[PDB]
């Protein structure tokens, strides 16, 4: 059971393989460290971390030393300070020169290091060693004089990336790390090195010379470029986005974030919607005033009535501004509401939220023994559910099978064709992964959403959904699961729009509001002739330019509001900054059009607006919560009803090379720091 | 009067909800096939009593209490929403 | 000036100026940075 | 030796530790606590309703002359239930010695006024008025010292902005100095400058 | 639950000070217009003292309302002697800032404040 | 290199200039723009390169403590040429 | 000694203005650890923090220009609690946040050469 150690005379009673570090950490002790990180695989190189026991003769690493039982700790004694000064004057002997030039400078842990448990004064009387800097790509800066050596980025990269580029090359004191060859270290995770190193070494090139940290201010917010729903941290100074950070949480990020995520805050500042727009007599856009343009389309929204209204909601909106455009046109009869991405309505469809949501929580992976991905890219389409699946591997021995296209995973996993028909086959039983599921103890089945798009998705969904009740038929343990790779489409689901825009196709409107609708699904080519358009956004790229009335709205970083991810969590983002010139938040906007049109809703302030979020679906203001209830045998029965025909089309990812990743949505395609990570993959160097 | 949208809101873990979650567990599919258009969305309550909120044409909507119903109480109360009596 | 002259460089003033307030050649401040948020510019063409 | 460590006075602490164990002794019912710092300060700490008997006891005592009354504070500790912490500084110029009497006191809760034992604390006690709120029972006359005619709130509090609420200007349409909710040209800039590192390993809390 | 009171054992005699206050400020406002040579009229000087009165009425803790007497007694103390000057008895009157909206509508044109 | 903008106005060496819809220009209209004329950009590119024959070489800034921290540059890499980031300097290493 | 069950209001005695008294949430949280950094000792307290308001820019010199007084205004509290009953007898809104503490793990270093488990490194 539990041992018993000593730290500083005090008993703590730890688990058996615990560390020394670990046990110090348990007792509140923070033991000095460069090499070491909870994340990732001991070193034990640094030897920053070297305590004394109490009758020991030699300092033991406390970051890779078992506690044994009646050990007495001295992480305060003269040998510990001694040897934390000789280990701490040996990194700055070498070390450059270059705080006040370095990225570094105020978050850096070798100056506060330095600064606690090392000395004042040098007497390194020699000349330094200087370093060629190396280029692994676009987003990181090597400046390799820094580099104190601890192999923190060789770990990160191969354990959690996959990618095995990084290693020392040389012996002694000339022991360099890079890649030798002249090779770009670019991947999905490639910003999290960046994080990792302790030194200036590795730097973040976008963010390079901009601020310090003592002058930026923290927002923790979370992130919307996908359906993780990681959480960020927004350094901001005077009042403009100064760099994107991780935020801590060991269920949905566990520190890392993609680098979609952490370097496309910089499309934020281009191609800007700030003041409404409205048509001319020639036919131009030209600014205006937010009650000529609030009057116009609440003169059109009052002579429209009825099906002839129409909302297409994009893939960064939030469930204040859905919940607020829901009423709005509920209130004139209408219910042309949609999402611009397509879930299968047959059946049971958005009325149980197990059927659409990631039931098996992203935590829950470390406990699956068996996992099949169907019709999904989820290196691209969710890195860090992508992260979590290549930790479970390689911990616990997952076994990851992939039916469909074979995309380029950062592990090994088993290739199942590339058609339906092996999925259907599955269920049947004839395929010998169908006894591999039979026996698994823990399975899980991931659908990806991006294979629902195609004609033939309430098929693949009856098919999966096959397949897990064949697994249910031979406890708590959920297994069918939906990965979505747009963060407004769960709240629009649990809110109640129509998935897909079939209905809008079918019915024609003659009033559209394309809620930062850039995806392309609908344009005047489907529409009828003088069909009025009204586009609400933040980034002009598709929408506005075919709209009639362009209303500016705020960002992420610019509003208060919810967020549902795919595994059904809420979290709030906050507010970093204010939005540009005249730009106004979206349920603000709503509410005004609204009040001038004569359709008053019946809430003003922001608590008002999450009152009305609740009665129509509590789980959207119960914050950082996952649980819920699973309705898969009514999901299944209601799914059995109807019978379609898989089509003999391969499941090919929308998304199978890294640019595609890197181009994905409206703010990614006003970033420059993008178009340079694509002309870096594409044309090379 | 022309109903638009169910909602059935029922804690999954309060006794008071216990009738309305025996409904969901074997009435709701038979319920969804009689009815292949209609939202009937069900969500889940926190503390609060378990609800059901009918919106009808241009935006209106009641709420009905069920908070210890049994099982047939539900039905009930769902077939005069349906029939609009 | 004369026994130790000042040392010469090339970015030095040759000649001296003194003080310019109230006068045209006075100070202005203004802001030497560029614009932080670019618009979107909407396109010439119509759409019909 | 070593030059770049001050001095300790054993003498002086084992001398003042003695003092306060006399002092508790004596004072058994309003003495909750007594200290002495390294650098040889002697504190007690008091229930605040015993403000007057301590002073009156440290000032007429044979053996505790602190006829001075060297400074009178409050500090203001918003995580605390009772924030304000009413400090007494004490000077006995007949054994030369210093010592500090410490109370607790919140929003609503007034204390005696020590005007009657020290003169001083006429003012000083205006000034604790004036600067967070402590109300003073019997006090000759407590009213605003520092701050403005009319100014609303008490500035030293934690949670009263630096830069206040209010500022003023020269209207020339009323021909008058008016008050106007406060806009500043430059933002005040908070720095975060704290180490995530633990400098002091002496003081570090239990880790709860 | 139970606390030393300042002035007042219970809202009766909180009530009966605040009656007191009242009527001092009251009988004071004819001086403070005179001395001061204020263009604003004896009425409008007891509506604003009515209504600095009345936007403390929702108050039910007695040692609150002691607080609050104490302060006003304190105003009237600076009033009565002089001591404040025609600036701070106008800035009691909000007189040279501009009305701001209280509807929705008008907030949301002039910018993002709630 | 100072250049005028198209309204006439100096540009800076940060690449100031007011636009033609700016009201801002107002300011300068009877007065003068503050614009220093030596840019160091240009100045330091007309600077030339030092050639030495070792492939470690430390730079100070010249004057000793008068300058800059000590630096050491590393000229191995013969595409480019070592560069002082403090002073902005360049050094190389001799090839032919 | 008189007895009352009031919530100890102090909102008319602070002399904050009704509308920043009643228009600002405030944030309890636990300030996250900055990930440039290993260092855990600045998330120990919990903090208080209002909004973010409008910040534009100075028409000359272009400096950062407010109109927030509680901008740059952060409490330090030892506990939630504290925090809490704080925020209640000063009357702001507020939303409390949990504090998220990093779990324990299993670490060992000889599981970096194994026999038969994935677990084995290329590299050291
Ligand atoms: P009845 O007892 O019902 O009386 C009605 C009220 C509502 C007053 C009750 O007495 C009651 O329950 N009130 C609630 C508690 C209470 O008494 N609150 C009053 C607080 S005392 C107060 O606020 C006095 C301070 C105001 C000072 C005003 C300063 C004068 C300004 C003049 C400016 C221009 C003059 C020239
Ligand atoms: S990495 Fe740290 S020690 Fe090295 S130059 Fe940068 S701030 Fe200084
Ligand atoms: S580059 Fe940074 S993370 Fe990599 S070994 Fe060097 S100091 Fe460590
Ligand atoms: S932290 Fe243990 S040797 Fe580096
Ligand atoms: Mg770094
Ligand atoms: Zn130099």
């Amino acid at each position: 059971n539990l041992i018993e150690v000593f730290v500083d005379g005090q008993s703590v009673m730890v688990e058996p393989g615990t560390t020394v570090l670990q046990a110090c950490e348990k007792v509140g002790m923070q033991i000095p460290r460069f090499c070491y990180h909870e994340r990732l695989s001991v070193a034990g190189n640094c030897r920053m971390c070297l305590v004394e026991i109490e009758k020991a003769p030699k300092v033991v690493a406390a970051c890779a030393m078992p506690v044994m039982k009646g050990w007495n700790i001295l992480t305060n004694s003269e040998k510990s300070k001694k040897a934390r000064e000789g280990v701490m004057e040996f990194l700055l002997a070498n070390h450059p020169l270059d705080c006040p030039i370095c990225d570094q400078g105020g978050e850096c842990d070798l100056q506060d290091q330095s600064m606690m448990f090392g000395s004042d004064r040098s007497r390194f009387l020699e000349g330094k060693r200087a370093v060629e800097d190396k280029n692994i790509g676009p987003l990181v800066k090597t400046i390799m004089t820094r580099c104190i050596q601890c192999t923190r980025c060789i770990r990160f990269a191969s354990e959690i990336a996959g990618v095995d580029d990084l290693g020392t090359t040389g012996r002694g004191n000339d022991m360099q790390v890079g890649t030798y060859i002249e090779k770009m270290f670019m991947s999905e995770l490639s910003g999290n090195i960046i994080d990792i190193c302790p030194v200036g070494a590795l730097t973040s090139k976008p963010y390079a010379f901009t601020a310090r940290p003592w002058e930026t201010r923290k927002t923790e917010s979370i992130d919307v470029m996908d359906a993780v729903g990681s959480n960020i941290v927004v350094s901001t100074r005077t009042g403009e986005v100064m760099r994107i950070l991780p935020r801590m949480h060991e269920d949905i990020n566990e520190e890392w974030i993609s680098d979609k995520t952490r370097f496309a805050y910089d499309g934020l500042k281009r191609q800007r919607l700030t003041q409404p727009m409205i048509r001319n007599e020639k036919g131009l856009l030209t600014y205006t005033t937010w009650e000529d343009a609030l009057s116009r389309v609440a003169g059109m929204l009052q002579s429209f009535q009825g099906n002839d209204v129409a909302a297409i909601a994009g893939g960064l909106v939030d469930a204040e501004a859905l919940v607020a455009l829901k009423d709005l046109l509920n209130r004139v009869d209408s219910d042309s509401l949609c999402t611009e991405e397509v879930f299968p309505t047959a059946g049971a469809g958005t009325d149980l939220r197990s059927n659409y949501l990631l039931n098996t929580t992203i935590a829950g992976v470390e406990e699956a023994d068996v996992i099949l991905l169907v019709g999904t890219n989820p290196r691209f389409e969710a890195p860090l559910f992508n992260a979590r699946i290549r930790k479970s591997w390689l911990h616990n021995d997952l076994k990851v099978a992939l039916i469909g296209s074979p995309v380029d995973l950062t592990y090994r996993y088993d290739h199942l064709g590339d058609s339906p028909k092996i999925l259907q086959d599955i269920a049947s039983g004839n395929h010998p992964f169908s006894q591999i599921l039979k026996e698994a103890k823990k399975p899980m089945v991931v659908l990806g959403s991006s294979a629902l798009q195609r004609s033939d998705g309430t098929a693949i969904l009856a098919a999966v959904s096959n397949i897990a009740q064949n697994i249910r038929l031979s406890g708590d343990w959920k297994v069918m699961n939906i990965l979505h790779r747009i963060a407004s489409q769960v709240a629009a689901l649990d809110l109640g729009y129509k998935p897909g825009v079939e209905a809008i196709r079918k019915n024609p409107p003659k009033v559209l509001f394309l809620l930062g609708a850039d995806g392309g699904c609908i344009t005047r080519q489907d529409l009828p002739k003088d069909c009025f358009i009204i586009y609400q956004g933040h980034h002009g790229d598709v929408g506005a330019p075919m709209a009639d009335v362009i209303l500016p709205g705020a960002a992420y970083t610019e509003k208060s509001a919810t967020y549902v991810n795919t595994e059904g969590r809420a979290q709030q983002t906050k507010v970093a900054v204010t939005p540009p010139g005249l730009a106004r938040e979206d349920w603000k906007i709503i509410r005004a059009l609204s009040e001038i049109a004569g359709m008053t809703l019946p809430y003003d302030t922001l608590d008002q607006v999450r009152s009305r979020l609740e009665e129509v679906s509590p789980n959207l203001v119960r914050y950082d919560d996952v649980e819920g209830a699973n309705y898969f045998q009514q999901a299944n029965e209601l799914s059995k009803l109807v019978n379609q025909q898989l089509l003999a089309d391969p499941l090919v990812p929308p998304q199978l090379t890294i640019k595609d990743f890197y181009m994905t949505d409206s703010i990614s395609r006003a970033s420059q720091t993008m178009a340079k990570c694509v002309k870096a993959v594409t044309e090379g160097i | 009067l022309g109903l638009r949208e169910i909602r059935i809101h029922l804690c999954q873990r309060s006794p008071g909800s216990q009738g309305v979650r025996d409904f969901i567990e074997k009435r709701y599919v038979e319920l969804k096939k009689a009815n292949p258009d209609l939202p009937i969305l069900i969500r889940e309550c926190s503390d609060v009593q378990p609800k059901l909120w009918a919106r009808y044409a241009f935006g209106q909507e009641k709420n009905v209490s069920l908070n210890n119903f049994s099982a047939d109480q539900v039905t009930r109360t769902l077939e005069n929403v349906l029939s609009g009596k | 000036p004369t026994t130790k002259p000042p040392t010469a460089r090339k970015y030095i003033w040759t000649n001296h100026k003194f003080n310019v307030s109230g006068t045209p050649q006075q100070y202005v401040p203004y802001s030497t940075t560029r614009k932080k948020i670019q618009e979107w510019v909407p396109p010439s063409t119509p759409y019909k | 030796t070593r030059p770049t460590i001050r001095p300790r006075n054993d003498v002086v602490h084992k001398q003042l530790s003695a003092f306060g164990q006399y002092v508790a002794e004596i004072l058994p019912k309003y003495v909750q606590q007594v200290q002495v710092s390294c650098f040889n300060e002697l504190e007690i700490f008091i229930h605040p309703d015993g403000v007057i008997p301590v002073l009156t006891f440290l000032r007429d005592h044979t053996n505790a002359q602190f006829k001075s009354l060297a400074d009178l504070t409050a500090v203001d500790v918003p995580t605390r239930q009772n924030r304000f912490e009413i400090v007494y500084n004490l000077l006995s110029l007949r054994f030369n010695s210093r010592i500090r009497v410490k109370t607790y006191t919140d929003e609503l809760t007034p204390i005696e006024s020590s005007v009657t034992v020290y003169k001083a604390a006429n003012w000083y006690e205006r000034e604790i008025w004036d600067m967070f709120g402590v109300f003073f029972a019997n006090h000759p006359d407590l009213r605003r010292i520092l701050t403005d005619y009319g100014f609303e709130g008490h500035p030293f509090r934690k949670d009263f902005p630096l830069s206040g609420y209010v500022e003023l200007r020269y209207d020339d349409e009323v021909k008058r100095v008016v008050a106007e909710p406060v806009e500043l040209a430059q933002e005040f800039r908070k720095f975060d400058l704290n180490s995530p590192w633990e400098a002091f390993p002496a003081y570090r809390q239990p880790p709860e | 639950t139970s606390v030393k009171p300042i002035f007042s054992r219970d809202m009766n005699e909180a009530k009966r000070r605040v009656r007191e206050l009242y009527r001092a400020w009251y009988r004071e406002v004819p001086n403070t217009v005179h001395l001061f040579q204020l263009d604003i009229s004896v009425k409008q000087g007891r509506d604003k003292v009515r209504e600095m009165f009345m936007k403390n009425a929702h108050v039910t803790d007695p040692r609150v309302v002691d607080l609050l007497v104490i302060k006003g007694k304190m105003e009237l103390e600076e009033t009565i002697n002089v001591w404040k000057q025609r600036t701070h008895i106008m800035r009691f009157f909000h007189e040279t800032e501009a009305p701001r909206p209280t509807d929705f509508l008008s907030k949301f044109y002039v910018g993002h404040d709630p | 290199g100072v250049r005028t903008s198209p309204t006439g106005e100096k540009v800076t060496h940060t690449g100031q200039a007011y636009d033609d819809g700016d009201y801002r220009r107002v300011r300068f209209s009877d007065r003068q723009k503050e614009v220093n004329e030596n840019f160091a950009i240009d100045l330091i590119a007309e600077q030339p390169v030092s050639e030495v024959g070792s492939r470690v070489i430390s730079c100070d800034g010249g004057g000793g403590a008068l300058g800059h921290p000590r630096v050491y540059i590393n000229l191995d890499k013969e595409t480019k040429t070592g560069t002082c980031g403090y002073c902005g300097l360049q050094f190389r290493q001799p090839h032919h | 000694l008189i007895a009352v069950d009031e919530k100890l209001d102090i909102t008319t005695l602070t002399g904050v203005p009704e509308e920043h008294i009643k228009t600002r949430k405030v944030r309890i949280f636990v300030p996250a650890r900055n990930n440039m950094q290993s260092g855990v000792n600045n998330t120990k307290k919990w903090k208080m923090e209002f909004d973010t308001r409008e910040r534009w820019e100075n028409p000359l010199m272009g400096w950062s220009s407010t109109a927030d007084p509680l901008s740059n205004l952060v409490l330090t509290f030892s506990t939630k609690e504290d925090a809490v009953a704080f925020a209640e007898k000063n009357g702001w809104s507020f939303d409390v946040e949990e504090r998220k503490v990093p779990k324990p793990k299993s670490k060992s270093y000889g599981a970096n050469f194994s026999w038969n488990k994935r677990t084995r490194v290329s590299t050291k």
